[PDB]
C-alpha cells in the first residue's frame, strides 16, 4: 500500500485543518528555514506512535499548536494518515490529544494502542524497529552504528529478542556463571532448543539481508566495483554479538568504514535501510535531510534508485534543488505571522515540465 | 522607475509555462520564500490548483525580477 494523505489539526505549528498531500509515489517536501518541515516531521512520526519524549516537547499537551507559548489553539489536536491498497478501501490511522492523553483510532473506531501497532505491523510499519524513517542528521549513524546495536535491530525486526529473555534464562540454568560449567541432560537440551530457536527466526531476517544487501549497494551505486558484506562477529551465535559491515565504495580501494566519506556512508547506510525493506517491505519511506553529504553524482543515483523502485513510497525532506527536483511533486511549506508561528502548505506537479533543455 | 506598473495577481502555473522541471521548481521555491518574507499572499484552491500570488503586507524590490 502507500500514504495517500496526512491530515493535520493544531498539531505544531499546523495551525487549523490542514491536507498534507496527496502524495505521489516520489514527493518532497521543501521550504525556507523556519517553515514548518521539522515539524511535519514529527506529524509523521506522531501517528506512527512514536513516544512524547522523541517529539521535543515535555508533556503531550504541548503538542498542540500554541502551547509553548501559553496560547493553545484548541483542547485536542490530531493527525491522521490515509492508507491506500489496491482492491481495499482507505484506511485511516489516527491519532489524537483529547484529555492530555492519546487516543487512537482506525476509521473513526477507538483503539487501544497495542492494536493500533499491531494493525500497523500488518501493513509493513514497524513502531518499535522504526526502519522506515530516517531523522535529519542520522542518515550516517546507519552505516557507522556500533556492530551490538545492529544486532539488536535485527533482534527487533527478526522477533529474535522476544526469545533472548529465556535464552538467557536457560544458559544459566545449564551452568553458565559457574567456574567450570557442566551441561547435561534436560538443562543443556533446554538451552540447545531455546539457542537453535532463536538462531533459526534471527537468521532467516539478517541471511536474507545480508544475501541481498550487495547487489543493493551496486544498484544504488550503479556500479559492478562496489560491494558490501554483511557478517556476524559471531558465526555459531549472531545475536550474541556484534554485526560487521564493511563495503567497497565504487571504483575505489577499500577502506576500513569511518574513513568513508559523509556522502560515501550515507550510500551504505541506505543500502541497510534498503536491504531490511527487501525482506520486511515497509509501505513508504521518510527520509529526512538524506541528501545532507551527498555530492551530485550520488544524488541522482540515489534519486533514480528511488524512481526506479517508486515497491516502495518515498517522501523526503530536502534542502537540495538537485534532489527535491527530481520528484514528481513538491510539498512547500510556508510561515504565517502571529503570535506563534504558523506552517501551511502548497503542492506542486513537477510532471508537468520537461525534465530537459 | 516609477513606469515599471505590474499585476493585480500573478499565476505560478501560467510564470511556469515553457520552463524546465528545475526552473519550475525554483519558482515555486521562491514563491514561499516571498511568502516568509511577507512580499506576497498566497492562494490555492485545492491541492495541485494553480497557486496565485497578490501583493503582501511588506514591500519588496525587484519584483519584475521574480515575476
Ligand atoms: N506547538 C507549537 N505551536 C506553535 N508553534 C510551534 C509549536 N511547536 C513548534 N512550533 C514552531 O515551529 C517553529 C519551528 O518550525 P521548524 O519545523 O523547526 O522549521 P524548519 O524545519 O522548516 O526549519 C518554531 O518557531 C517553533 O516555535
Amino acid at each position: 500500500g502507500f500514504l495517500k494523505l496526512i491530515e493535520i489539526e493544531n498539531f505544531k505549528s499546523y495551525k487549523g485543518r490542514q491536507i498534507i498531500g496527496p502524495f505521489q509515489r516520489f514527493t518532497a517536501i521543501i521550504g525556507p528555514n523556519g517553515s514548518g518541515k521539522s515539524n511535519l516531521m514529527d506529524a509523521i512520526s506522531f501517528v506512527l506512535g512514536e513516544k512524547t519524549s522523541n517529539l521535543r516537547v515535555k508533556t503531550l499537551r504541548d503538542l498542540i499548536h500554541g502551547a509553548p507559548v501559553g496560547k493553545p489553539a484548541a483542547n485536542r489536536a490530531f493527525v491522521s494518515m490515509v492508507y491506500s491498497e489496491e482492491g481495499a478501501e482507505d484506511r485511516t490511522f489516527a491519532r489524537v490529544i483529547v484529555g492530555g492523553s492519546s487516543e487512537y483510532k482506525i476509521n473513526n473506531k477507538v483503539v487501544q494502542l497495542h492494536e493500533y501497532s499491531e494493525e500497523l505491523e500488518k501493513l509493513g510499519i514497524l513502531i518499535k524497529a522504526r526502519n522506515f524513517l530516517v531523522f535529519q542528521g542520522a542518515v550516517e549513524s546507519i552505516a557507522m552504528k556500533n556492530p551490538k546495536e545492529r544486532t539488536a535491530l535485527f533482534e527487533e525486526i527478526s522477533r529474535s529478542g522476544e526469545l533472548a529473555q529465556e535464552y538467557d534464562k536457560r544458559k544459566k540454568e545449564m551452568g553458565s556463571g559457574s567456574l567450570v560449567p557442566r551441561g547435561s541432560g534436560s538443562a543443556k537440551q533446554a538451552f540447545e532448543q531455546i539457542k537453535k530457536e532463536r538462531f533459526d527466526r534471527f537468521n532467516a531476517c539478517f541471511e536474507s539481508v545480508a544475501t541481498n544487501i550487495d547487489e543493493i549497494y551496486k544498484a544504488l551505486s550503479r556500479n559492478s566495483s562496489a560491494q558490501a558484506f554483511l557478517g556476524p562477529e559471531n558465526p555459531e551465535e549472531p545475536y550474541l554479538d556484534g554485526i560487521n559491515y564493511n563495503c567497497v565504495a565504487p571504483g575505489k580501494r577499500f577502506r576500513p568504514m569511518d574513513n568513508l566519506s559523509g556522502g560515501e556512508k550515507t550510500v551504505a547506510a541506505l543500502a541497510l535501510l534498503f536491504a531490511i525493506h527487501s525482506y520486511k517491505p515497509a509501505p513508504f519511506f521518510v527520509l529526512d535531510q538524506i541528501d545532507a553529504a551527498l555530492d551530485n553524482t550520488n544524488i541522482g543515483k540515489v534519486a533514480n534508485y528511488i524512481k526506479e523502485q517508486s515497491n516502495f513510497q518515498a517522501i523526503v525532506i530536502s534542502l537540495k534543488e538537485e534532489f527535491y527536483t527530481k520528484a514528481e511533486s513538491l510539498i512547500g511549506v510556508y510561515p504565517e505571522q502571529g503570535d506563534c508561528v504558523i506552517s501551511k502548505v502548497l503542492t506542486f506537479d513537477l510532471t508537468k515540465y520537461p525534465d530537459a533543455n | 522607475a516609477l513606469a515599471k506598473t505590474g499585476a493585480e495577481s500573478i499565476s505560478l502555473l501560467e510564470l511556469c509555462r515553457n520552463t524546465n522541471r528545475k526552473q519550475a521548481a525554483a519558482k515555486f521555491y521562491s514563491f514561499l520564500v516571498l511568502k516568509k518574507q511577507q512580499a506576497i499572499e498566497l492562494t490555492q484552491e485545492e491541492p495541485y490548483s494553480d497557486i496565485i500570488a497578490t501583493p503582501g503586507p511588506r514591500f519588496h524590490g525587484s519584483l519584475e525580477v521574480l515575476f
